[PDB]
């Protein structure tokens, strides 16, 4: 007796919060954090949809989503460590040399 | 009065407009990643608002 | 649904590419050998390409609740495999100058090709999502393969962050679509709606968010701003793969999704896609007017050509030759981009360190590299859609499909964008012949690949009937 | 039968010109000469064996020869060639101008002369294919195909005294104009084919099958507008004209490129062959706009030609004014005006070829084209100012030259149809006399206005004089005896006119 709309609304709120954190933060680490919030919110939306329909497909899509989240976190933190090694800062606005 | 071929310049007007529009559109390619994310979210808002308007 | 031996025969290029991934991985674990591992990768890709024949005589079937193998999937599998083989061929002379490990490049190329094959066969939201990320993450590695170079690290970071954001958008849209529909197969997206109630708001919102993710993946306006930076910063064989295989595979799965989904017949989705295609054509052509960099120019070119492809996609539910137009256009665009990016890769190879710039300087190329200059001017005329080239046959198909479906705004957009493209493509082609102030068989193999692409572009430009018959032979399930 | 060889002998000859440069630097010019002589001989053989003077008008279609082969059977696209009197006259003119273009570039001993000759041969083959193709897709294919060698010739082999960037700008403007207009024509062709397919069910691009296509009024107007936009760019019709003076200015100094494709008039042929028979009602409704555009073209071209300090640009705007006359003739629906238009196209080709060859040799002698830096050149040269006087006298429409026969039959038929446009056009002939006299006064009469014009100049070569005198003889014979030309085109013109006025 939990409405499907309430779970989808919670997932949407978390998604837009993660996207806001991705946009407003100059740090690459907080950008990766916001990306993790976004993908976890989308996976929660899939879980809510699967639980409404009584199917394992929502949890299977959750499993694929968190596999993607783990591998993307790995690659993003590797690139962040490379950036910190070769520039000694995590300012994403400084990484802007290609333009026009 | 006609020695500069005014009709030729009138037909060259679209090329000038195309160059100006291309220069104006190249301002969005400033190379900033946060602006690219912001433009993605702007496009998401525009697409979703258009879909709810035309439904 | 279970898996039969006939289903295993329909699985053949996926199984062969995955086995090649495992075999190349174990060969790298045995001993680091650039030549042997590159040879094993290209042998596996060629084996998948020739196993497409056994796939064809297996017939069209449904292999999983997730995959569907038919002539459509065969054509896109062949295109993805050709792009991957060309990427490996261009990658070897570039990696000859690479100081760090070179063997992981081919592993990433093979995994991305596996993702392209999965997207070719994808009949499901799960397989579409998995194929997109299986393309994207090896491209995170490949775009930043020369991470010591500043531009490659910049392109890698931008591509990784923006592709993760688009993946989140796509998955949230898929979740909303699944909440509306209750099934993740393509044919069931909108099947629970009747009496003119196809425009359900949650289904439309979900498809809009998937449109955001896929339009990032297809460099479509307004999710296009990453394209010149990532195309410029990536290594040139990676730019070749990113221009051809990723775009072709994602457009093929988008073609199949909009063919099979009943919500693909929605008017609002059609108008939104028409707006995106119009803006993509005009913006991509306008933004390449004043580019002195060949890689950024080719990125804006990719935006325009994907706009033309989207115009062909919009008329899918109305016309009958829309997917045949898409196949012909994608074959021509693949060969033209292979030639152009391969000439760029051959002139950028070997990799001359991270502290030395990889600037092209195409001016006066004919006076030291005449064959490469001829190939590149053939590709510039092909990308402009000039007759006697296959790009014109693709543009003709797009225009015929647009005229059939009375999409007059998109037709005018194609004409205007073609004129603007004519300007900058001819500028590059004539700059090749002005005046400005290798030695191994793998470089010669890359030159052979770009020369064969130029010959194919010319021959199918004057005689396109074999390609048309092949594309019409690749009929998906109705 | 011989029509595919009429197209293919230029292409094979151009390939042989490119390939046989290894045997010598003076070899490809002989190959190009043999190629265009063979093409001209085949065209004259078709003229002799066709029996065009005895052919009566039997209605469209009526082809004296026809060739068919499947090219793209999925769309119903064929390599489909057909020749009748008007097409034969245009093909003979193309072959003669190709021979003149080969002979005009005889002394160029450049390291890449073979590619120059290949581009020239491919332009000539494309023009012949435009005149021969009666398949809509093949016609469009040749129409756009002959623009790439012209682009590369203008951009790379062009006027060497000017900067490179001016040559690339002129070539780019010409290519963009012609190819964008061609794309609009392609849209019109595609929509006509789709209307015919929805009314019949048959995939065809054959112009014979598309003649009987039921269209609504307004759809036919738009298809006619697309066709007319392409033809008006390449006629030229004002204001889609400036590419022509910019392309003539930056063409190579010999003038072979001027004779090859910039001067042959495929657009008036396309208007007569395709625009009027496919869309007769739309053309009849468009006729006032088209003849007023022709009037504006006549007077604008005359005023522009008077205002030029460049002699080449003067000749280009002269061509603009003459094409305004022909455009008026096409939309009258008169047999006399159509025959005058045919004579006027042939006479303009001959006279503009003579003017451009003489301008190229004048630039060879004096190394400038500004008329303010020359003057009094009658006393300095042996042959050139007198022949330039003859050709300028021809282009103002002197009787005894074919230009008079053309423009006066045009004006007779037009006055039979529309008198006001005719009287305004005859005052355009007064304007033509004004600009021709102005060019003659500024170039060859008076005193020398610089140092290079005050010195004696070397005489013309025997080959150059031979082909200029050949053009002089042909223009005089067209002026005094135009009846073979009128009899050759009589049946095709009659078919087009009867189709135009019997369906309106
Ligand atoms: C278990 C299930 C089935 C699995 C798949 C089938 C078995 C796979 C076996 C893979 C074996 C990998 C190791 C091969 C070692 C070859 C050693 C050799 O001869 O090396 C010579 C050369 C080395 O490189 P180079 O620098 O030229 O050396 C100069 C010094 N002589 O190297 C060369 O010149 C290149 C020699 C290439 C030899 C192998 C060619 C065939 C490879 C077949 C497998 C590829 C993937 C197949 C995918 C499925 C197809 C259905
Ligand atoms: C009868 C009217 C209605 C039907 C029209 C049908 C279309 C065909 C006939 C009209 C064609 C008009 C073309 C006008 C532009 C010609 C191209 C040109 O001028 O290119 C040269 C110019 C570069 O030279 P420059 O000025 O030196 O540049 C300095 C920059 N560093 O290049 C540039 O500056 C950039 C050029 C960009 C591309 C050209 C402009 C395209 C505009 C749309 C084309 C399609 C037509 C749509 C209708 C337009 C209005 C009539
Ligand atoms: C930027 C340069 C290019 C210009 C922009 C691109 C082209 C724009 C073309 C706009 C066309 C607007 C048509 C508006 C009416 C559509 C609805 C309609 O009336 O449909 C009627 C008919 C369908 O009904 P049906 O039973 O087939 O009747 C047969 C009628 N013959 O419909 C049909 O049969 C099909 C009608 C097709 C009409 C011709 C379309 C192309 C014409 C050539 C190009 C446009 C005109 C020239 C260029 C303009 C200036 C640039
Ligand atoms: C980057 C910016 C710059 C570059 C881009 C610039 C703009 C490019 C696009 C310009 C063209 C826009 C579209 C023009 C075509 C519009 C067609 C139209 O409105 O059609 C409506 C109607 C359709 O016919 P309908 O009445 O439905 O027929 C069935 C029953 N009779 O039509 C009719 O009934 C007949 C209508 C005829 C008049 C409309 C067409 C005008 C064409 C103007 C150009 C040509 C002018 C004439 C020739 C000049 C010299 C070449
Ligand atoms: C009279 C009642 C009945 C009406 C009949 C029609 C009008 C009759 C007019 C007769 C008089 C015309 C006189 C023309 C003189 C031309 C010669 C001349 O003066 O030449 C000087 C100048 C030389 O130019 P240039 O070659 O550059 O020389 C270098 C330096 N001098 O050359 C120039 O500057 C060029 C001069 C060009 C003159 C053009 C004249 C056009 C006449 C059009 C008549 C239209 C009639 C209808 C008008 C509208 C009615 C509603
Ligand atoms: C329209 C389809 C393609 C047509 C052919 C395009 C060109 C292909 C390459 C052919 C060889 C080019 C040689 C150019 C030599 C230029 C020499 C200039 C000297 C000033
Ligand atoms: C810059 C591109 C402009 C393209 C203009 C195309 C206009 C098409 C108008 C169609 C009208 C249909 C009405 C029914
Ligand atoms: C397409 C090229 C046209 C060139 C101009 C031709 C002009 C016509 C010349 C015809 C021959 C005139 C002189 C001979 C008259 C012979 C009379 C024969 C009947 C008795």
């Amino acid at each position: 007796m939990i409405p499907l709309q309430h779970g989808l609304i919670l997932a949407a709120i978390l998604f837009v919060l993660g996207l806001t954190g991705l946009v407003i933060r100059r740090n690459l680490l907080f950008m990766l954090i916001g990306l993790e919030i976004m993908i976890n919110a989308s996976a929660l939306a899939f879980v809510v949809a699967g639980s409404y329909w009584g199917q394992t497909d929502g949890q299977v899509m959750y499993i694929l989503a968190i596999s993607l989240a783990a591998a993307e976190a790995s690659i993003g933190l590797a690139l962040l460590l490379q950036l910190h090694r070769r520039r000694q800062n995590l300012n994403i606005d400084s990484v802007s040399e290609m333009r026009g | 009065l006609l020695k500069r071929d005014p009709l030729n310049s009138m037909m060259n007007i679209p090329a000038v407009l195309s160059r100006f529009a291309g220069k104006g559109l190249l301002l969005s390619e400033n190379g900033y990643l946060r602006w690219y994310v912001a433009s993605m979210s702007i496009g998401a808002v525009v697409v979703l608002a258009l879909l709810m308007v035309l439904r | 649904m279970t898996i039969t031996p006939q289903n295993l025969i329909a699985l053949l290029p996926l199984l062969i590419v995955g086995l090649t991934v495992v075999v190349v991985m174990l060969s790298i674990a045995w001993r680091r050998n650039h030549f042997l591992n590159a040879t094993l990768s290209v042998i596996g890709l060629n084996a998948a390409l020739v196993s497409l024949w056994f796939v064809g005589q297996a017939g069209a079937m449904d292999v999983t609740p997730l995959m569907r193998v038919d002539g459509f999937a065969m054509l896109y599998t062949g295109l993805v495999l050709l792009a991957s083989l060309a990427t490996c061929t261009f990658a070897y002379p570039w990696l000859e100058g690479y100081n760090d490990n070179k063997d992981e490049f081919y592993l990433l190329v093979l995994i991305a090709a596996l993702g392209g094959i999965l997207l070719a066969n994808a009949n499901h939201l799960a397989s579409l999502f998995l194929g997109i990320e299986l393309i994207s993450l090896p491209l995170f590695g490949l775009v930043g393969y020369a991470f010591r170079q500043k531009r490659s690290l910049e392109a890698s970071i931008k591509y990784t962050i923006l592709s993760a954001a688009a993946s989140s958008f796509l998955l949230f849209g898929m979740a909303l679509v699944y909440a509306q529909s209750g099934d993740l197969s393509f044919v069931a997206l909108g099947k629970n709606l009747g009496d003119g109630m196809l425009n359900e708001p949650l289904l439309l919102a979900g498809f809009g968010l998937m449109i955001v993710g896929l339009g990032f993946k297809l460099s479509l306006v307004p999710f296009h701003l990453w394209t010149p930076d990532v195309y410029q910063g990536a290594p040139a064989p990676v730019s070749t793969f990113l221009a051809t295989a990723s775009k072709i595979a994602i457009f093929g799965v988008v073609m199949r999704l909009f063919l099979y989904a009943p919500v693909g017949d929605s008017e609002a989705i059609r108008v939104v896609l028409a707006i995106i295609a119009f803006a993509s054509i005009i913006f991509g052509n306008l933004m390449a007017l004043s580019q002195t960099n060949i890689k950024r120019l080719l990125g804006y070119s990719s935006i325009s050509h994907l706009g033309y492809l989207l115009v062909a996609l919009i008329a899918l539910q109305t016309g009958e030759m829309s997917m045949e137009a898409v196949g012909v256009y994608l074959a021509g665009y693949l060969f033209s981009s292979l030639g152009a990016f391969g000439v760029v890769s051959l002139m950028s190879s070997p990799y001359r360190g991270p502290d030395a710039d990889s600037l092209f300087s195409y001016r006066g190329l004919f006076w030291h590299r005449p064959i490469l200059a001829a190939v590149m001017t053939v590709m510039m005329l092909s990308l402009a859609g000039i007759p006697m080239t296959l790009g014109f046959i693709g543009k003709f198909y797009v225009l015929a499909v647009g005229v059939q479906a009375h999409l007059w705004w998109l037709v005018g957009a194609v004409v205007v964008g073609s004129a603007i493209g004519l300007y900058y493509y001819l500028r590059v082609a004539v700059s090749l012949y002005l005046h400005a102030p290798p030695s191994n068989w793998q470089y010669s193999a890359g030159g052979i690949v770009v020369l064969i692409s130029a010959l194919l572009v010319l021959v199918l430009g004057v005689w396109p009937q074999p390609l048309i018959s092949i594309v019409r032979l690749a009929m998906p399930l109705m | 039968m011989l029509l595919p060889w009429l197209i293919l002998i230029p292409f094979i000859g151009g390939f042989l010109c490119w390939q046989t440069e290894r045997f010598g630097v003076k070899v490809p010019r002989w190959i190009a000469l043999i190629t265009m002589g063979l093409t001209l001989a085949l065209s004259l053989q078709l003229w002799l064996q066709g029996g065009y003077s005895l052919t009566q008008s039997a209605g469209i279609p009526q082809w004296q020869s026809e060739f068919d082969m499947p090219w793209i059977p999925r769309f119903g696209i064929s390599i489909h060639l057909a020749i009748d009197g008007l097409s034969l006259l245009m093909v003979v003119l193309t072959g003669l101008l190709g021979v003149l273009a080969v002979l005009c570039s005889w002394k160029e001993i450049e390291k890449y002369q073979g590619f120059f000759h290949l581009n020239l041969m491919w332009i000539l083959g494309g023009v012949i294919g435009v005149f021969l193709a009666i398949d809509m897709f093949l016609f469009f294919f040749f129409w756009e195909m002959m623009l790439v060698p012209m682009y590369f010739l203008i951009a790379l082999w062009g006027h060497k005294a000017s900067d490179g960037k001016t040559r690339i700008t002129a070539a780019t403007k010409f290519f963009i104009y012609t190819q964008a207009s061609g794309l609009v024509m392609l849209i019109a062709i595609l929509a006509l084919v789709f209307v015919h397919y929805n009314a019949t069910g048959v995939w065809t691009f054959n112009y014979e099958e598309l003649l009987n296509t039921p269209m609504s009024s307004g759809v036919e107007y738009l298809l006619m507008l697309g066709f007319f936009i392409a033809f008006a760019v390449k006629m030229p019709v004002v204001p889609l004209h400036g590419w022509l003076p910019d392309a003539h200015s930056q063409a190579p100094t010999a003038g072979s490129v001027d004779l090859a494709g910039i001067l042959l008039k495929t657009a008036a042929y396309g208007l007569l062959r395709f625009s009027l028979p496919l869309f007769p009602n739309a053309s009849a409704e468009f006729a006032p706009i088209a003849m007023w555009l022709g009037v504006i073209g006549i007077f604008y071209g005359a005023w522009m030609a008077f205002a030029q300090t460049d002699i080449k640009r003067l000749i280009a705007y002269t061509s603009v004014s003459h094409m305004g006359f022909v455009l008026i003739a096409i939309y009258t629906g008169s047999q006399l005006a159509y025959q005058g238009a045919v004579i006027q196209m042939i006479a303009h080709g001959l006279s503009a070829a003579g003017l451009f060859i003489l301008c190229g040799q004048l630039y060879e002698r004096i190394h400038t084209r500004d008329m303010r830096m020359m003057g009094g050149l009658w006393s300095k040269m042996k042959w050139l100012p007198a022949l330039s006087l003859f050709f300028a006298v021809a282009t103002l429409g002197m009787p005894g030259t074919g230009n008079f026969v053309g423009e006066f039959m045009i004006l007779f038929g037009s006055f039979q149809v529309v008198p006001v446009i005719t009287v305004i056009s005859t005052f355009g002939l007064v304007f033509a006399s004004v600009y021709s006299l102005a060019m003659l006064h500024r170039a060859y009469f008076g005193k020398a206005k610089s140092q290079i014009a005050s010195q004696e100049l070397p005489g013309m070569s025997l080959r150059e004089l031979f082909m200029i005198l050949l053009l002089v003889v042909l223009l005089v014979l067209l002026g005094f005896y135009p009846q073979p030309i009128l009899d050759t085109s009589h049946s095709a013109i009659g078919n087009i006119q009867q189709w135009f006025v019997n369906s309106v």
